[PDB]
């Protein structure tokens, strides 16, 4: 092509260069104030689930880990997206693995139900029809529990009441900054524990029942919260990785093109030089 | 002679929108290097899928080519041509795979191929 | 009216380079792009029909001022269209206004045939 | 010519202050139009309102503009223009609207403009 | 001097991409950004005044020794302007010591002086 051809996609693949490399800057910085919420939440619900070790061992339960596992009826799953892209495959994990897992084990509307957080969930099952009961449509980029308790006090209610048989919720972990990947786990019914006794005999100044009906809930919300600070970190991390590999590759092209344009220019210069030489010749 | 009252209405229509859609596939082509595929929106993307499948269809096998290949040839009307790209535009062959569409007649050869193939 | 026209299509091609990175942006950049794109759709024209000054003009004047912001990008030239013939039958005192006086005329009265010719007008 | 000692002390300083203003705000074009400026820190905003307002306080009408535009050109001395961009830099403009900024002489003029359009 | 003044100079011009946001202790804030700051700064001079190499040396020596740590960026010039001074007034032994023998001086006595002159030195 001509110097006049290259020079407009050279100039095109630098400014796509430079929005990537600050879109990453951006993204490190909000990677680095998102562990900061995981830091703090990991006591908050260490010391409830120490807590729970005792009190909730030894009884049957309220209906939350009594296994009431009625078998099909609208068993929720959760699903944590983000809301803008350039995130790589990160929302389609997700979005793929929870469709194929949820048409896999179920296969009629009202066994299916659906919670999704983010914007991308919603406009992907929009191209799809699957049954969505509420949303989040979206959360600052360093998200508290109270921004998203009520939401989750929402949900633990319609599990509660016999709405909601169970739970699982799917979201993205990360092994570490560079590598981000999908787990699900089943929630509510809580078929694991450990076993110590400090103060088992009496912690319990309402009753033992009393205290544990309540102090589920906030402990699923709790479970649920963490989720999504996982989610969230991976998210970042995400997108931290793409814009790095989007950038290279932008670079790439920038030196691919770059030796083509010098490489013509010197043919282009080389042919005036023997037209003028050619010219003076005739003469 | 590409021009609506010569040729036909839909005719002119059907090469225009061809055109256009090629064009944005071509200019697609560096942000699909850098960027990856799927950050494409989902618009874009139906534009590339029509797009790659329009670029093989265009290809034929010649009658005189039968030496170069083992495919006789084949004749194709100019409203076969019409008919088929219209489809093709309209979303009716979009489950169909890219091969199946090179170096082919008519519209319904792409089909036969298809089945040939298992789709 | 040109000088609008200039600005809104230097701001849509100034910020037409971000249009690649989702859409999903700061919201004044799509209704910015969703305004550049009908400017776009309006300057399109076809072979061998040229149009009068006095309805280059008022389409314009109607692309400018939003009137044209509620219909969708494909259904532009359509609105063209319909709104040259809806013009010949109504509204002729406005054509014979810009044509005598080089002027647009009284502001509310075209706002209000804008809006009845919006009021028949179909949308796909 | 634009030396400390060829201009000033302050005239240094104004000139370099808004040099490097308008600097630091092109950088920040892609980041604002793709994440909303609320994004931003609270400083950068900050730099961003003021640095629409030194772009917009740049221009200037003409004499000549008078076959162009209708309205009558202004001569603005070196002084005073250097005591517009420094009370515009530190701050006691903040309050008006950016169009008033547009084709205006000299500071006071630009209040009188936005009291004129009714702030 | 000039070996160990290279590789932080190279840190800085290598790390200038990351200054908005830095959290991650020196790597990000501390002796890879702030002492390549001011050794950025005191690698200004101003126009048609040349220094000496002893002094040049003296002042490399304190940049990279770390007696500059606590000195605001924008005074590290003025602190460079006074210590010069300071040189003259009292370093004799040292600048004569350089001088002469093309050597560094006593390592002690030449941190005991630097400290003797931030005594004196009053920060902005």
């Amino acid at each position: 092509a001509s110097l006049r051809d290259i020079k407009t996609r050279i100039n095109a693949t630098k400014k796509t260069s430079q929005i990537t490399k600050a879109m990453e800057m951006v993204s490190t910085s909000k990677l680095n104030r998102a562990e900061q919420n995981a830091k703090s939440f990991v006591p908050y619900m260490e010391k409830i689930q120490e807590v729970v070790a005792n009190v909730a061992l030894g009884a049957g339960g309220a209906s939350h880990p009594m296994l009431v596992s009625r078998p099909v009826k609208k068993t929720g799953y959760l699903v944590i997206t983000s809301d803008r892209g350039l995130a790589g495959a990160y929302n389609s994990n997700v979005l793929r693995l929870v469709y194929q897992t949820i048409q896999k084990r179920h296969a009629s509307p009202d066994e299916y139900a659906i919670i999704v957080i983010g914007r991308v969930g919603l406009s992907f099952f929009r191209k799809r029809n699957m049954p969505v009961i509420l949303d989040i449509t979206r959360l600052p980029d360093q998200p508290s529990f109270a921004d998203i308790k009520e939401i989750a006090r929402k949900t633990v209610g319609l599990f509660a009441d016999g709405t909601f048989d169970e739970l699982y919720m799917y979201y993205n972990h990360y092994v570490s900054a560079i590598q981000q990947e999908v787990t699900e786990r089943k929630l509510l019914p809580l078929t694991d524990l450990a076993e110590n006794k400090q103060r088992t005999v009496y912690e319990f100044e309402p009753s033992q029942e009393e205290i544990l009906d309540v102090l589920l809930p906030q402990y699923a919300e709790s479970l649920i919260y963490g989720a999504l600070l996982d989610a969230k970190a991976s998210e970042h991390a995400a997108r931290m990785t793409a814009m790095k590999n989007a950038t290279d590759n932008a670079n790439e092209l920038i030196r691919t093109l770059t030796l083509s344009y010098n490489r013509a220019r010197q043919a282009a210069i080389t042919q005036e030089i023997t037209e003028i030489v050619a010219g003076a010749n005739a003469l | 002679a590409l021009a609506p009252e010569i040729v036909g209405e839909e005719h002119y229509q059907v090469a225009r929108k061809v055109q256009q859609t090629l064009q944005r596939y071509k200019e697609l082509q560096d942000i699909i290097a850098i960027l990856g595929m799927d950050e494409l929106s989902d618009e874009d993307k139906l534009v590339v899928h029509r797009a790659r499948r329009i670029q093989f269809f265009l290809s034929q096998n010649f009658h005189v080519a039968e030496q170069f290949t083992g495919q006789p040839g084949s004749y194709v009307p100019v409203k076969e041509t019409v008919r088929g790209f219209k489809e093709i535009l309209e979303g009716k062959y979009d489950h169909l795979p890219e091969d199946a569409f090179r170096l082919v007649g008519r519209i319904e050869e792409v089909v036969e191929k298809a089945k040939a193939m298992g789709v | 009216v040109a000088g609008t026209l200039r600005l809104d299509l230097a701001a849509y091609r100034e910020l037409e380079a971000f249009a690649q990175f989702g859409s999903d942006l700061d919201k004044a950049t799509q209704a910015k792009l969703a305004r550049g794109a009908r400017t776009v759709e309006v300057l399109k024209q076809d072979l061998h029909q040229p149009i009068p000054v006095e309805k280059q003009v008022l389409i314009i004047y109607a692309l400018t001022r939003g009137f044209l912001d509620d219909i969708p990008v494909e259904d532009v030239r359509r609105f063209e269209k319909e709104f040259y013939l809806f013009l010949d039958q109504n509204g002729q005192h406005l054509l014979e206004h810009i044509r005598t006086t080089k002027d647009l005329p009284n502001e509310d009265d075209l706002n209000k045939a804008i809006e009845a010719f919006k009021k028949t007008f179909v949308v796909s």
